């Protein structure tokens, strides 16, 4: 009761907080009542549409209010679970938090607009559409991805930009008369974007074969240095989740290495033969021929652990087994150091005992 | 010998409750569950085919006793506590201070009470420093 | 006759299934004359060409009926080979996976169709396109790379998606009035699709210059990030085709170190001076001055298998020789580690001797 | 005053000449307004809002003119503090850099103008944006990265241009009189060149079928090898980004390897109970019971020298710890060596002694 | 006069074929002057600028047709050079190659044509551009990477032609009737391609609701699948590029290791003290005290083979220094038994000695 | 020795059918399908390479008594079946279990009868345990 | 011993101005001014943490005295002069030549006058080549 | 010795014509043509440079008498010879084929006439079975 009321309580934190099997189905399922609201919107948008699209949003509308309603109230109620909120000072101490502050800013619009109102229906859909997140893991990956491949990007930009310039200028002056598209730079500016981005609408395109030659000579490297970041950014994108893989895999080393150097030191403060272990066995004692029992659940419990972070040491990455056969190959240096300190002992001893 | 061996059918029958000389799943985990620790019906088998040996999912008394005879030193786990407590050296200094051993020895892992890590920097600050040498420290457990 | 039924039983099944050299050719030919299949059917649907491209396409259909048939019942005849599935009760076993299920399918509607009907064809026309694979590897392929960047596909969706809603939007208004291709939000919405895309239809496109100037600063980052997926997806494709390969790689080891095994066994156990050794000349008499004979085709085979075993221990990777070479870094602890133990007895006989 | 002011002229050349923190925020300030000054001048080139843009243009030209006069003759002035260049005669030898020739010739033409001229106006913001990089770090890399992967790139020119000439010389062929888009061979190239390019603007489409067959089986190719620059481009970057990072890394190793000499050196030549050491102690002399704490001092340094070392041989790479341990592992087999010697000796000697 | 004639030759021969430093120069003139010669063509097939196209061409195809000649006949003189093609009957003998049979059907089509002949000069123009290529490098280059991502390439032109089957026969469903772009599945067809390869004419769009949302959804996943293989060729020519250079690389380490093998053996066998040396006395009696000073020669060419050798022992590679010292790990492994071997002797002899 | 010369000179003759001195390759495919197997060309040829130090395409006498006096310490066979055992050992355990023996022995290469497998486990379980430590078999292979 | 246990009373009455027992980074802030080398407060602290051992931001006698005795063989700083000198080696021909010395000694790091530079050239050119072993230079300073 | 240092002195005297004390890369290019050996300017620059010491262009006589009495031994070329050897291993076997070494000897670097491959093999195949095993011939070479 009390008990199961705080596991619950936890439980359904874990759920609606930090997501692992059938939690992400929940986020998932929520995702898509929302992004249906969302799509609903843009149907009664159009004026054909306008009359059902409307009549089935406003229902499905209802039905996100209450699900999101519900669910922040049990994120209020649930935010007392961890140690850091307590109480009901604890979950309003939570409540501060900015993305609170975001999630019960759209609550109380969405309510205010329900209980000119399709601008600040799509303001409010946009919003929670970002508030989708929670965790800022898209925005903080791209961040880090653009911080990484500064140069890169920043080279890219320039060259561009500068390829841009000087391509819509030059298109411009070969096409200022006869085509009517190029009439001012701002046109071919216009008209340099959206041929060096290959969107190519058609509006303006040059006519003069002047003004085609430099459009080609142009829009080959344009083209290209327009195209890079696209590359780029997925080079980056793949190798911080690279990394990202290779923390979380020596975090879950971390753990089993604890775990087995616990169990080591427990099995050997477990001996029968040896004194003084009191220390070791009063923890048994707390937890409960009982001796002997215990050692050899101790002893077993070393081998599982072992095998556990035997099997917890895998490579995963050719810096990690170099890293890891550099620290025996220290091992091997010191021991050959101390066979040569006792060849050196041998010698000594050589003339003396001879 | 005879006498670790009467001490060993002891501890086996303390186990094998139902007597019939094959450690069951069941028995170990009500044998766990007494001794005041709530081990999973996976986590158990894993155990046992960890010190199983025959192939059989229970225990007959020889594997028992092989592994109660199993010294550590046999065991080779000297490369395995080195690599474990170089995991948590974060400087590679060859050695670790005494508040890291606090803070790790009783948050990761199976937690360990307070007089846990009191005997453990007992048996490890042998010079007295708290910047324990994990590497002498394997090697006096090897001992 | 008997036996060579059994043998040409085995090779058809092999052709079908699982194919390595010429059966590659059948298939080929077979998805070639499918294909065309599909492009008569396209050139029947244009009307200036529909009368001899319907021609043609009768009698090529009926080949490819009767090819199929003759394939499914080869197929059907032939899983007999596999010890899985044997005899008729064996065949009938098999023709109830669902890939036989879909073929049969494909087979009934063709011959019902050929003995509205357009679409009917086309459908079935896809269907067995679909068919050609036989083995799922495209799909499973985009499938497993798609779940291995699972994070960096989906973040680009988010970030795609919100860059066009808002630019979308932002066009929205800044061409509400003036434009007429902006009437709607769902308008807009069709722009900034057909625009972060590139494929730029040009049906749509902002004319007011603040419509213009929204369009370029938002199209560039959604260009970019809807160009991130192919680059994505390329990446994965090559890494997953490189982990098979060298999953194969370590298959194609595996068998010569059993060869090895084997060879080396037999040698050392068909040694003239050793007795006991009885169980090993048995099999050689059952294949059946001779022993010595046979010594030296065992010693023979020994040195070659050895030599393919040693070309099949080639590094193919920098972690495979890392991993070779760590074998021997530990069998030189344990040298290193007996001669620590050598010395220390030296030492310990160090002051006996004196 | 004096030491202040020349202190101040070193900051002030660092802030202006290769900049790290906040010297880059002034550099993006000046760069924000030069690009604020380039939309303005294409907003004036639109003539329905030509009078505002101009208007506010010339205040915007006259700041950026007056701060690019202070900055140059801050450089001039600041041009003094390297050793290369001292007093007047070192500043104007400076100023004859061809990099300082580009910015007193925009200057120069700035000033005339301000003291047909649009033409004008647009190659002088032209020129300053190219100057706004002060160290062609964006063109160099672009030129390594090009003749890095100059093989690649000349390959997808080449197949690229054989594509591009054979898909438009065939549609041609295929839409010589059917369709008016393709009355002149030129006209084809340019369909060729829009379509491999992806821009499609429409104005030249193919409409017979035997050209819309041609055009997307030589389109595919065609586009697939048109894109091709662009990810060589990218991969190119992101190696040469690194390879400069890691240089850069290798000299942050090289600096305190020279601190790590310097202070054991230090540290051994302070010894207390050896003699001869005057060396040392005149150096911490010349710098101010006493010598006990100037040997603390030292070895504290040493101390301190040596952990940041330590810390500053990061791996960085697989060749880098491959490298580093290799260094070990000759210095193991010079150890094993000597220890063969030993035991030569050993064995010499155990004839001698029996 | 005839020694450099033959030197000469082999120079010109070297010029023509195989190229490293200005003999590129010469073929990118070369080069240039066939481009130029395939511009003005395309010139003269613009109408307004026919007249004076044509007269540039005549005269400039001149002296390309007298450069290409001239070219021809010095490749034939100087194919004698080489050991496999000596005097006339060498020349005619590689004159057989196919490249030639090329080039001289070019230079026979052209003296005929010179001496309806747009076509034919169009199609001489692509002839001789192709045969710029004189190596099959790039073609080489393409199909290696195309057959090495093999299975990449098939996965995505599968799973491309499935989604461009399936969205344009949706897209005709939902536009056959409202929609006259549409009126045939062909031209659906044709959409699907110009719209999932991004070129987008715009001759073709849909504007029903149903068929915009089904482009769309089915565009998103059509342009990755498209945008595949312009990523997958990228890599795979950068891979065999840093494949070929690293074979190049090793070549340069082939040679100098015979350079120090040779260098070393004369050093050994120069050994003033040593007899039976006059094998090697003699080879520098037939090139030409004496002795010393030859033997000072000999040491020194072992010291800068040395050096030579030493620095082409460059990492270049992970997989480079792993082998290198794998090779120093075995040679360690052979040591350390030899010493376990001299310890158990050592053992051997501790009984005995007692 | 001259015994064992004689004997090699049987063995010659039985496999030199022609009695010129050189044994071809027909005359090793015939012996080899005479014994039960049946040897490819190619791999014949590997096989007569793997032993032709001359380049002959044969094998005179010399060669013969040299591959019956190359014992198999000098062929340095110790790392190529550590790495062969280590590819089979799925653990890394530095051992094998006999079942997989069983498996491996029986269906994998040139696969042998039951009968050489009895063998293998009666000269590898020198300790009567099943997870033979497949280092000291080819240790013991080698001495 | 004793006597140096009072050298280094009077090197710490010295070092801790007040007198206090602990050393504050102002303290020797103070010091080092005086001895005419300006350092700043966070290369002090981790300084004097990399000297800490008590984590109380100072240091008692008991752990100055520590350092006072802890001779550089204990330190085991053969392994980094070694990678240091070999950073400076551009040729890896485990040597330096004494030009090269001049010029980093004098313009890295800690700039060395050129009076510790002909100290090092004097005890490094034992065998006066100039192109000094830096491996014999590391193995002397230890020994 | 004396003798040898009076050799030297005759050696220096045939190299430095000029009688100066410093060999010119002009007096070594002559007396290259003069053995029948065409070296190269910069070619040659490399040479003295790798055996210059002082770094003045040319060789004063104690470098020359130091290179002469500069034993190979001392100069380590083990490794040097050895991985040379294993570039033309194309197997790995440790050995290599008297027909590459015939191939290689006279058609790669400094091609050696047949006299010199001749005494190679004479003093190489020791055993007599031209698979020369190229660890023997470095490690005799060094001996
Ligand atoms: C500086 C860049 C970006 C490269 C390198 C220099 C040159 C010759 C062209 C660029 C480039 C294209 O811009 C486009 C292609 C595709 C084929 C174009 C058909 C003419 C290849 C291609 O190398
Ligand atoms: C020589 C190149 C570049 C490859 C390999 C040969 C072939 C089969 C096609 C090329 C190619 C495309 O040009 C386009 C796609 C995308 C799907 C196209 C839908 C028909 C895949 C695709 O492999």
């Amino acid at each position: 009761r009390n008990a199961f009321y705080r596991k619950l309580q936890n439980f359904l934190y874990n759920v609606l907080e930090r997501p692992r099997g059938w939690a992400f189905i929940y986020h998932a399922y929520v995702f898509l009542l929302v992004f249906s609201c969302l799509v609903l919107s843009v149907f009664s948008t159009i004026k054909e549409y306008e009359k059902s699209s409307e009549g089935a949003l406003y229902i499905l509308e209802i039905v996100t209010i209450v699900v999101f309603g519900v669910e922040y109230f049990v994120r209020i109620w649930a935010a007392g679970c961890c140690c850091r909120y307590r109480g009901w000072r604890g979950r309003l101490k939570f409540a501060r938090k900015p993305f609170c502050v975001i999630d019960i800013m759209v609550l109380i619009a969405s309510i205010a607009v329900l209980a000119s109102a399709l601008r600040s229906l799509r303001f409010l859909q946009i919003l929670r559409m970002i508030r989708m997140d929670r965790r800022g893991g898209t925005w903080k990956l791209l961040g880090s991805v653009v911080y990484a491949h500064s140069k890169e990007l920043v080279t890219a930009w320039y060259i561009g930009f500068l390829c841009l310039i000087l391509a819509s200028f030059l298109v411009y002056l070969a096409e200022k008369g006869e085509n009517d598209h190029f009439d001012t730079y701002a046109d071919a500016l216009w008209w340099g974007l959206i041929t060096l981005t290959t969107i190519g609408y058609g509006d303006k395109y040059p006519q003069t074969w002047n003004g085609r030659l430099l459009a080609a000579t142009f829009t080959l490297i344009g083209v290209s240095f327009f195209a890079l970041p696209a590359g780029i950014l997925g080079s980056g994108f793949a190798l911080k989740v690279q990394e990202q893989h290779r923390q979380k895999h020596f975090e879950k080393r971390r753990n089993p290495a604890a775990g087995l150097i616990q169990s080591a030191w427990r099995f050997y403060a477990t001996n029968l033969s040896r004194t003084d272990l009191h220390s070791t066995w009063q923890y048994y004692e707390r937890t409960v021929g009982l001796k002997v029992s215990i050692r050899a659940v101790c002893v077993m419990r070393f081998l599982v652990s072992k095998r556990k972070f035997k099997e917890s040491l895998r490579p995963y990455d050719v810096m990690d087994v170099i890293e890891q056969y550099s620290a025996g190959h220290l091992d091997m240096l010191s021991r050959i150091k101390s066979l040569q300190s006792r060849v050196d002992q041998i010698v000594g001893r050589g003339p003396a005992i001879t | 010998t005879e006498e670790q061996i009467a001490e060993f059918k002891e501890a086996f029958s303390l186990f094998d409750k139902d007597g019939d000389g094959t450690i069951t799943t069941k028995e170990l985990g009500t044998v766990m569950r007494s001794l005041g620790q709530n081990p999973t019906e996976a986590e158990l088998q894993d155990m046992i085919n960890e010190v199983d040996a025959d192939g059989n999912g229970t225990i007959d008394f020889p594997e028992f006793l092989t592994m109660m005879a199993r010294k550590m030193k046999d065991t080779d786990s000297e490369e395995e506590i080195r690599e474990a407590f170089r995991v948590f050296d974060k400087d590679g200094n060859g050695y670790i201070s005494a508040a890291e051993l606090r803070h790790v020895m009783t948050n990761l892992g199976e937690k360990l009470t307070d007089e846990e890590v009191d005997e453990m920097i007992r048996e490890a600050d042998i010079d007295g420093d708290g910047q324990v040498n994990y590497e002498e420290f394997v090697q006096m457990m090897t001992a």
